[PDB]
């Protein structure tokens, strides 16, 4: 227990690897639950289009993994006699795939279940919906730049 | 008008009333009116096997059968299968047919867990495809008496089927007999379903007698009825025991609406399929395909299309089944249709097959085609 | 508790209605009115009253029955404008809202009017001033309702109304307007309950609720005694046109949705503990009339409510159709049930 290295120093990565499963969990169930509100609805005219507008769904899961993979990133460079600045570093890495989840599961549900009411009506708006889709997706794919930015100087030039 | 029923135990409430417990006697105090040429009737239902051998010599369904069987407004239709029936019970085809359908006379709770919503989804499909066949024996040109009990036996025993599969499912995921015998009782309630002949048989290895309000002998009553007759057993060049037996089995065959040509074999099996010769005949096997698509997507699409099918207005489906409902879209509620999608090529063949015999409608129900 | 923040903006209206309340005809002065011999002593004997000098500048021989329920009619529609100017907030959307119910009444009159080929002035007058809505007379053109929901009724208030409407595309019958206005009343009643339940106050809360519970189930009990007659209708077809409130919403709606006889509707209310009293009787709106008076009643007890404004409203309309009741037997000599007219206060 230095001044550099305290001993409340693994606190701050703890909850940052805690919060990056949280906050991409929370909105990759809003982007599920608000988007398979619309196909439950929509597959009950259109039996077909089922894994035609399952697509929202997928989207919304690949939100989960960014954070999974943010999570388990910062956990092998947790440690006991770590730094503060290693600390610091964990917490950013943490929560900007976790806000960025966030805004981004809010974003893909409530574009998708307009989407897929909406392209039951037009068939020619299924193209638009990915279209819109994948701009809402990459939303996240930020956040994960910046995490594996972020984790790639916890321990470089570190005492 | 083929059949009619009643629920009201309180007519003949002179036969249940005491402690008549005992089979012996109990067609003594069976005639108690001015009945003589429909007392002794009523009795055979459990006159060869109700003795001879029986545990505890009635029970509270075994009378109850007897007097619901109210004869004195005709006695010639339950005659006529009483002749039917167990004529029947003499060859070796339906011998085995009462075997195939009777016996010989951690990640591994997620699997178990599986297996018992898989029983409880698949028995629960069943009865509702069944509820949805005793709608159509309502319609006009078929019949009420030999179609109403026998598929108002086998709703009862998938729903027992998808209860057992959901109890098993919640008590095993909540630890990874009073609630099966609760949902056992309340079936027996509402309507009351009419009596079939007993079907008893005597071979060389003993007196069998089934009971055909269970689900078994209804299963392996109708595999029975499937194939059509062959060059022999209806000839007058072999007349020695087929024209009391074959004769019978014809007349329950076409009683259901089935022709004599028509094949039907049963196809759940685990080995090849059926070979070329009780393969169907191309315009059957597409004619299958456009019912199964009918109860696959909705709830109420087999009885109307049924009854524009017996018109031999078999064109016109699309247009009879189509219907609307809302959609909260995007932009306000836009009443979509729902619609039966058939191809030309499945809505032609719907014309080859005149009328859908109910025996092909039962294999669908139950799942052999 | 309710009066510490009632009076900031309602006080003045609290006790203006309650004044009005005070002129309410008791049973004293309808008996005084039933000895009236011709209708100059009516004239003269409605002079004691509130209403006092209001037929002056008529005549002595231009007195008819209809112009005394004109103008018994003109003074209360003038009082209740008087009182919607002096609101703001939510005092103002419950008063709009008590306007939404006339103006459904005035859009399917002037529909169904316009089908039977008649004069546009005359559908204009009997018009009830009460919903007005500025592009009312609009609606005597292109006969159906395609043609007048998207040209003029988005504008209105009651477009969320025809939401459930829009099942057929070809021209209007008799059948089919009062279809129409069955929905609408439908969608009005359920989303005034809803205004009512998360933006008033408590006492009137619970007030507006059993009066709007009442007004949907009398809506109910005569849908359902006016489609066993002379037709034909789909009993799910017939479950859009009953009001999801009430007191008799989630098992008797069900039941009134598929009686196909008289013995069908009676079967259905025996169950309720408020009505089975009512399908055996003389007339059958007098008993709603007399179950809304003992309604209308008991919402002035409660002191800081604007349910206040609901039980006047309702009650000095009973009022003018008594004095009407009246003034159709002194002008034709129909005194054999003239004391026939439903008195609370």
């Amino acid at each position: 227990m230095t001044e550099l290295c305290p001993v409340y120093a693994p606190f701050f990565g703890a909850i940052g690897c805690a919060s990056a499963i949280i906050f991409t969990s929370l909105g990759a169930a809003y982007g599920t639950a608000k988007s398979g509100v619309g196909i439950c609805a929509t597959c009950v005219l259109r039996p077909d289009l089922l894994f035609k507008n399952i697509v929202p769904v997928i989207m919304a899961g690949i939100i989960a993994i960014y954070g999974l993979v943010v999570s388990v990133l910062v956990c092998y460079s947790l440690g006991q006699k770590q730094a503060l600045y290693t600390g610091f570093i964990q917490l950013g890495a943490g929560l900007s795939v976790g806000l960025s989840g966030l805004a981004a599961g809010f974003a893909i549900g409530i574009v998708g279940d307009a989407g897929v009411r909406g392209s039951s009506q037009q068939p020619r708006l299924f193209v638009g919906m990915i279209l819109i889709l994948i701009f809402a997706e990459v939303l996240g794919l930020y956040g994960l730049i910046v995490a594996l930015l972020l984790n790639s100087r916890a321990t470089q030039d570190v005492v | 008008a083929s059949v009619s029923e009643g629920v009201l135990r309180k007519k003949y409430t002179k036969f249940f009333q005491e402690n008549i417990k005992t089979h012996l006697d109990l067609k003594q105090a069976l005639l108690k009116e001015e009945k003589p040429e429909t007392a002794l009737l009523a009795y055979s239902l459990v006159s060869p096997s109700g003795y001879r051998g029986e545990p505890l010599t009635e029970r509270k369904i075994l009378e109850v059968v007897s007097l619901l069987d109210e004869v004195k407004v005709d006695g010639d239709t339950y005659q006529q299968l009483k002749n039917t029936f167990d004529s029947i019970s003499k060859d070796p085809r339906m011998q085995v047919s009462l075997e195939n359908q009777y016996p010989g006379k951690g990640v591994g709770l997620l699997v178990a867990t599986g297996r018992e919503l898989h029983k409880a989804s698949v028995n629960g499909d069943a009865e509702a495809y069944h509820h949805q066949l005793e709608q159509i024996s309502q319609l006009p040109g078929r019949d009420q008496r030999l179609s109403m009990p026998m598929q108002q036996t086998l709703a009862i025993g998938h729903a027992m089927l998808s209860a057992e599969g959901a109890v098993g499912a919640t008590l095993g995921m909540a630890t990874g007999y009073g609630l099966n015998n609760e949902v056992q009782d309340q079936l027996k309630q509402g309507p009351m379903s009419g009596v079939l002949p007993r079907l008893e048989i005597s071979n060389v290895k003993g007196d069998f007698t089934f009971s055909m309000q269970e689900p078994a002998a209804v299963r392996a009553l109708m595999a029975y009825l499937g194939p059509k007759e062959d060059t022999s057993m209806s000839s007058p060049q072999a007349p020695k025991e087929a024209q009391e037996m074959e004769a019978a089995r014809l007349t329950l065959k076409q009683m259901l609406g089935s022709s004599p040509n028509e094949h039907l074999v049963p196809d759940v099996d685990s080995l090849l399929k059926l070979s070329d010769e009780d393969m169907p005949s191309q315009t059957e096997s597409t004619a299958n395909g456009a019912f199964k698509k009918l109860l696959s997507e909705d709830w109420d699409w087999l009885m109307p299309a049924v009854r524009a099918m017996d018109k031999g207005e078999a064109g016109k489906i699309n247009e009879k089944l189509t219907y609307k409902l809302p959609l909260d879209a995007a932009n306000g509620r836009v009443y979509l249709d729902k619609s039966p999608n058939l191809s030309d090529a499945q809505l032609d063949a719907l014309d080859k097959l005149g009328s859908p015999s109910q025996l092909r409608l039962m294999y669908l129900a139950e799942g052999w085609i | 508790m309710e009066g510490v923040y009632f009076n900031i903006d309602n006080g003045f209206i609290e006790g203006v209605v309650r004044g009005y309340r005070n002129g309410l005809l008791s049973n004293n002065q309808y008996i005084n009115l039933t000895q009236c011999d011709t209708l100059e002593d009516l004239k003269l004997q409605l002079s004691s009253t509130d209403y006092g000098n209001f037929l002056s500048s008529v005549s002595s021989e231009s007195l008819t029955t209809s112009l005394i329920q004109e103008y018994a009619s003109s003074k209360l529609y003038h009082e209740f404008n008087y009182i919607r100017d002096q609101s703001s907030g939510s005092t103002r959307k419950f008063m709009d809202y008590i306007t939404y119910g006339y103006m459904i009444d005035n859009v399917a009159l002037m529909i169904t009017g316009t089908i039977h080929d008649r004069d546009k002035g005359e559908i204009l007058q009997r018009c009830h001033p009460l919903g007005w809505f500025d592009t009312l007379p609009t609606l005597s053109v292109a006969t159906d309702l395609e043609s007048l929901y998207e040209t003029v009724l988005v504008d209105t208030p009651l477009a969320p109304y025809f939401k459930n409407c829009f099942d057929t595309a070809e021209e209007l019958d008799d059948m089919n307007i009062e279809i129409i206005r069955n929905k609408l009343y439908k969608a009005y009643l359920e989303d005034f309950y809803n205004f009512v339940t998360e933006e008033i106050p408590e006492p009137a809360k619970e007030c507006m609720q059993t009066l709007l519970g009442f007004e949907a189930d009398r809506r109910s009990i005569n849908i359902a005694l006016n489609s066993l007659q002379s037709s034909d209708i789909d009993p799910d077809l017939k479950s859009d046109l009953l009001p999801n409130i009430g007191k008799l919403y989630p098992l008797a709606t069900f039941h009134l949705a598929q009686a196909q006889d008289f013995e069908g509707v009676r079967a259905a209310l025996a169950n309720v503990y408020e009505y089975r009293g009512f399908l055996e009787t003389g007339n059958l709106e007098d008993h709603f009339y007399q179950l809304e008076m003992e309604l209308c009643r008991d919402a002035f007890t409660q002191q800081f409510a604007i349910s206040t404004v609901w039980a006047w409203m309702k009650s000095k309309e009973q009022e003018v159709r008594n004095i009407t009741w009246i003034a159709e037997c002194i002008a034709q000599n129909q005194r054999e049930r003239i004391n026939n007219y439903i008195s609370v206060y």
